[PDB]
């Protein structure tokens, strides 16, 4: 009996689908984070069958989803959460949807669990360089594909068992410049795999609970595809 | 053609292993990463790329 | 009382990871690396040492 | 049917124990390489028993050892033994010991296997520091702890499927200062790590085989007291 929370998923032709469909080969209970402005499209395209080919395991078991959550990484608590997105058509009509509102409704639903994946990024400006994305879009880049890792553990600790592990995605251009990855999403990551060994320290040393990145090589996922060079 | 293809298609090319990346490559290794299996790693990037962050220069 | 006395004390003074480092810690991580699980990992120098690597400075 | 050949054991304190104790849970055969020094009393104590408690995989497994063989990583093939050593007391008696001989013997037991792991360092003068160190003892350390990793990779490669792996040992004061690792152990690590990526290359493009290191925390083994500080 473990589970595990994935963050970040609107489809499955990235990485969070490809960790899911591994985790259960171990028959890992699943819970999927979906950012809210895609979580209607992913619940119907599930519902109506798009994802039955996607979900067989080869040995003949089907992928053990838990669950399925509504989640966005811009917002730690519920009054984090902005007005204009409030009144928004996408997230009006969901709710519990901030990293601590689901800690909580995971928690209440399932007990404790044992493992965790970041596997979500976003910067608005990935299309411009370095040089010429602004303040507001580097700082959207780190708090939505960097400090949303640091809340995920600060707000999940509390809710996993002891010996017990979490995974983020990087990219090798936080360490070797890849002109076309713009928008701070290469400091982003640079800031990631560097917070990851501080998280290690503390995470360790307090809660022997550990924490990794894994530095992936490309894939066509939708993010990938929305770079555009 | 975009970004993605082209790292794709260079990574296809260059990379120590000729294989196509499958996510479920990845998946394997967060799975162990994820398990008791690896109780003494901690802090690390771990490159799943099928080595290409090794080479420097190109044959090509 | 040797080097590798100190080196012992010192990991599991310092490491992020408090337990005792063990032969069957590493052993499993090169299971995991000798199986078809790392298909796509070559290269790599992979820490299996309770996070020591990491740390810069002690604190006590 | 996998089969690893595990080069490096001498007793039951070092890593290569415990990544055969490991490799057993998986059930892959194991064929071990001992150096002739310690060779016929680590079959004498097996013989005797004295592993027992150490061959015990909790789970009412016991370890399954598919062969023990003497070897000597210094030598590349039969025409590298040199007289003295050919004749000495703990060599006189073995044969096949070489890194070439031991790919054949393997090869004709067993077929092609498709692990290899490289769990073996060697310095004569580890106990004096880098700018003390002799050139011979200097070029000791490569040859045994770094160049035996290459010869190994390229008389085994022959004898392993495509897909198949090989991993070494590695420690961190190849990247960073310890003081009283040296012989020039250190310089045999850093060599052995750059080797790691080189190597790759070669195989994964050539064999489609992997190759990676394990940077290991410090364990209690023979080889690590052995180190007088
Ligand atoms: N695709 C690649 O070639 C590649 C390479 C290296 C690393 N990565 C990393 O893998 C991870 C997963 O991405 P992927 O490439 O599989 O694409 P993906 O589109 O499958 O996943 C990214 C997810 O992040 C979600 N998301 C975006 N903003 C969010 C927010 N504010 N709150 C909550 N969720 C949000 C998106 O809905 C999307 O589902 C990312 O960290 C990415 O940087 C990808
Ligand atoms: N023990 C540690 O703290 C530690 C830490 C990091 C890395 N390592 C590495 O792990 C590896 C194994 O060392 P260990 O600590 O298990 O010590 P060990 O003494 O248990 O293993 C070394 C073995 O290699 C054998 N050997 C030495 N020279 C040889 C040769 N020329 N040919 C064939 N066999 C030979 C010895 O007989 C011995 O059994 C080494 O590469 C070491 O550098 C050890
Ligand atoms: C850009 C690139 C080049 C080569 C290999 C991978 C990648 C790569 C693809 C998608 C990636 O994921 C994202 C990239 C940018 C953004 Cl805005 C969001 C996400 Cl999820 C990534 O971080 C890197
Ligand atoms: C020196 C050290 C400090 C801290 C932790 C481990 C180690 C450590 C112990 C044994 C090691 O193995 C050897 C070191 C030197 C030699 Cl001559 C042979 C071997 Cl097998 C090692 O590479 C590193």
């Amino acid at each position: 009996e473990d589970i595990c929370f994935i963050a970040g998923i609107g489809d499955t032709n990235g990485y969070g689908w490809g960790i899911a469909k591994e985790l259960s080969k171990r028959n890992v209970k699943i819970i999927f984070g979906i950012w809210p402005p895609v979580y209607n499209i992913f619940m119907k395209n599930y519902k109506n069958g798009k994802f039955d080919n996607d979900m067989i395991i080869d040995k003949d078991k089907k992928m053990n989803i838990l669950d399925m959550l509504p989640f966005d990484a811009s917002f730690d608590t519920a009054n984090d959460i902005d007005e204009e997105t409030k009144n928004n058509k996408r997230y009006n009509m969901l709710q519990n949807y901030t990293i601590e509102d689901v800690a909580n409704l995971i928690h209440q639903k399932y007990g404790k669990i044992n493992m965790l994946v970041h596997s979500l990024a976003n910067a608005k400006e990935v299309q411009k360089d370095l040089l010429n994305t602004s303040r507001k879009g580097y700082l959207d880049a780190l708090s939505k594909s960097s400090y949303s890792l640091i809340s995920l553990c600060k707000y999940f600790v509390n809710i996993m068992k002891p010996q017990s592990s979490i995974i983020s995605l990087t990219y090798h251009a936080s360490q070797k410049v890849v002109p076309g990855y713009g928008g701070g999403m290469s400091s982003a990551k640079a800031a990631l795999e560097s917070d990851t060994r501080v998280l290690a320290y503390h995470l360790g040393r307090n809660y022997n609970i550990r924490i990794n990145t894994i530095s992936a090589g490309p894939l066509k996922s939708r993010a990938a595809t929305a770079i555009n060079k | 053609y975009t970004f993605i293809d082209y790292a794709i298609e260079y990574s296809e090319k260059y990379a120590p292993l000729r294989q196509k990346l499958l996510s479920t490559d990845i998946g394997s290794v967060a799975s162990f990463l994820l398990s008791r299996e690896s109780r003494a790693i901690t802090g690390q990037t771990i490159y799943v790329d099928n080595g290409l962050n090794i080479m420097f220069l190109p044959d090509d």
